[PDB]
């Protein structure tokens, strides 16, 4: 029907708020949560609603920083939450020795993105830390892990490592060339990416590679002409009326913007059909509620509710931000990032 | 030992075990964002985990500790990393966590902690046995459970299981012909193992999906496998297959043979054929029949790939 804006806007506050036990299992990843909820209202230009400083302060009590003597660099970054018990610290003193104390890749990035929405400068983060860190994370294949202690590796890490490195606007973090190989060699027979060689191509691994490779300004470099029209065969055939993730599966709100943003970054988004992927969107939002599920009739998270936002956001929705498809941040954000780096470049 | 649920069940700090440790609460600090509330037993549960890990006491009532943390949270990663360390240094039965492991991923089948866990377990004892057989059973509540396909290829690749698997997806294939990753994992056999430039198996692959297409002629994923075995190699280079598959418009048409026509149309342009300019019009009628009635959802994208075709052989 129609979008729900205030709704929205009010789901997103409530995220950044108290959770029922029942969300357990989200606590090492809190501050993806946060990430989703802030750009959320970021898109929805509702940012005045929260308190950016005290989420600032929260966001910096999340950074792991390196020990008086720096032997602890291989594992700086971000944390997902204080799960760990560490006293509160906003960035302030250094960092306090830990045995099991290291960062995750990707709250590495929602952090620094979740800062770069707030209005923060980036001033308090240890930059070549944070680039310490990314490059123990890289694998002799390219691809990354999530944390120096061990973890599966695939794409969504690499695509992680790349908006570190962009935001950072330091490529050090990472063995370009052996990330380049790793996403080559992800593209499956079908022509779409998979998470890893051999793997099955999906929807979510493409976008990863395809905006990795934006990130770095390399996507004519790496694939040729005939190359890039098999991918955007490939993903412009994942429309039923909304996105799936891959051939003969469902359709579900969030591949609105993986494939979506895929597409657009591969410049023939224009071609798809807009209102059969706007109203099936609209179907999955929660008018009681807010936000937006995966399907329709389906409980609403904050996950769902963030892309099925940047999904209406690609097409222009009236009274939702223009979302920078590869950045997955608003236009707006990464104006402002763009201003941050000149200012750095003095 | 002690069950979350057992009546008689008593918190971390009731215990005479457990008097010497000190637990360690977490703080979220002045204003807590995307704040968990816990009950008492999970609160008391971790902050004797905290307390535990802090100090890296490697004793057993840790290693029991992680049971009950992981019960409440299996999605901890911090948890599942220092139970690996405490295996190692108490050098616990692996064959027992194995047990352990097999049970929490059949209740779990989609959290990344537990398949990583799974899977270095399986590199310390170097024993794959029992793998095949649990990833079918995984297989078999979800054929398209990513992370068991994906472990499934692991073990294979490690431990150069191929004897049986081209079996296995026959046998799948059987079940659902339109499981995309079945047919993933037959090109990964193959390409694998006798690969595609031996003429007698590109005949026997591109002669079955054939035949799984006239079985249910609107399938992706079997049109997918038969272009992507044969598209490198040259799609025009193939006279028989053009003819063949003219004759299947008829009756067993779908979006997904017009678009492979035009794909082979396309590459018979580009290595400069007979009758260029009468190709590219038998081309271009099939995009505008995609655009206007068989594929009408990417109308748009069609008109734009005919417009593609004609500004670049004329
Ligand atoms: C914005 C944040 C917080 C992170 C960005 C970095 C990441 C982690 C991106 C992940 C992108 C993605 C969706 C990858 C796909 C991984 C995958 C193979 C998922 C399979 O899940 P299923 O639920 O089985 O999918 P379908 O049923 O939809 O095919
Ligand atoms: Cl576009
Ligand atoms: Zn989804």
């Amino acid at each position: 029907l129609d979008f729900l804006r205030d709704r929205h806007v009010r789901f997103f506050q409530r995220c950044l708020q108290v959770l029922p036990e029942r969300y357990s299992s989200l606590e090492t990843s809190r501050l993806t949560i946060a990430f989703f909820a802030l750009s959320g209202l970021d898109m929805l230009d509702s940012l005045d609603v929260v308190n950016k400083d005290d989420i600032i302060e929260w966001i910096y009590s999340l950074q792991v920083l390196p020990t008086e003597d720096r032997s602890n660099l291989d594992r700086c970054g971000f944390r997902g939450s204080s799960y760990l018990g560490i006293p509160f610290n906003p960035s302030k003193n250094p960092g306090t020795a830990h045995p099991y104390d290291s960062g995750h890749i990707a709250m590495t990035y929602t952090g620094l993105s979740c800062l770069i929405i707030l209005g923060d400068d980036l001033s308090r983060v240890d930059k070549e830390a944070c680039l310490a860190g990314l490059r123990a994370l890289q694998l002799e294949d390219g691809s990354f892990c999530a944390v120096p202690e061990g973890s599966e590796n695939d794409m969504r890490f690499v695509y992680c490592a790349s908006c570190i490195c962009y935001m950072l606007n330091n490529w050090s973090g990472m063995d370009m060339k052996k990330a380049i190989s790793y996403i080559r060699r992800s593209m499956s027979y079908d022509n779409g990416l998979a998470q890893g060689a051999g793997l099955e191509s999906h929807g979510g691994s493409t976008f990863c590679g395809i905006a990795s490779l934006c990130l770095m300004g390399k996507l004519e470099e790496v694939f040729s002409e005939k190359e890039l029209n098999r991918i955007k065969r490939w993903c412009i055939m994942r429309q039923q009326n909304g996105y799936h993730g891959r051939p003969n599966k469902p359709v579900d709100t969030c591949y609105s913007f993986w494939v979506g943003a895929t597409l657009k970054l591969l410049k023939i988004f224009q071609y798809t059909n807009f209102e059969k992927n706007r109203n099936y969107i609209l179907s999955t939002q929660d008018r009681l509620v807010g936000g937006f599920a995966k399907w329709p009739d389906s409980h609403p998270d904050a996950l769902h509710a963030y892309f099925g936002i940047c999904g209406l956001s690609l097409m222009e929705e009236s009274g939702i931000c223009k979302v920078h498809p590869a950045l997955n941040v608003s236009t707006r954000t990464s104006e402002r990032l763009r201003d941050l780096h000149q200012s750095w470049k003095t | 030992f002690l069950s979350l649920d057992s009546p008689t069940y008593v918190l971390y700090r009731d215990r005479a075990e457990w008097a010497d440790i000190d637990p360690v609460p977490q703080n979220d600090g002045p204003s807590p964002v995307v704040q968990i509330i816990y009950s008492e037993k999970f609160r008391d549960v971790y902050d004797y985990f905290r307390a535990v890990l802090q100090r890296d006491e490697r004793s057993e009532r840790a290693f029991k500790l992680t049971r009950d943390a992981i019960e409440l949270n299996a999605a901890n990663y911090t948890v599942w990393h220092f139970r690996r360390v405490l295996l190692r240094s108490l050098q616990k039965d692996l064959q027992e966590e194995m047990n352990y492991i097999i049970a929490i991923i059949e209740e779990q089948p989609k959290n990344y902690q537990v398949w990583h866990h799974r899977r270095v377990l399986v590199e310390w004892l170097k024993d794959p046995s029992q793998e095949l057989e649990f990833i079918a059973d995984i297989l078999n509540q979800d054929a398209k459970n990513y992370h068991a396909w994906q472990h499934r290829q692991w073990v294979i690749q490690e431990f150069r299981l191929w004897d049986n698997e081209l079996q296995y997806v026959d046998q799948l294939l059987k079940e659902d012909v339109r499981n995309n990753s079945v047919w993933n994992q037959r090109h990964f056999v193959i390409s694998n193992t006798t690969g595609y430039s031996d003429r007698a198996v590109l005949e026997r692959e591109v002669q079955y999906t054939l035949e799984m297409i006239k079985l249910v002629p609107h399938n992706e994923s079997a049109w997918n496998y038969l272009k992507g075995i044969l598209q490198d190699r040259g799609l025009s280079r193939y006279p028989n297959l053009l003819n063949q598959l003219l004759d299947l418009q008829p009756s067993h048409s779908s979006p997904y043979l017009i678009a492979f026509l035009v794909d082979i149309y396309e590459d018979m342009l580009e290595n400069q054929c007979d009758n260029k300019e009468d190709i590219l019009n038998k081309a271009l009628e099939l995009c505008e029949i995609l655009a206007k009635e068989k594929d009408t959802i990417r109308k748009e994208y069609w008109r734009y790939i005919g417009r593609s075709l004609q500004s670049k052989h004329s």
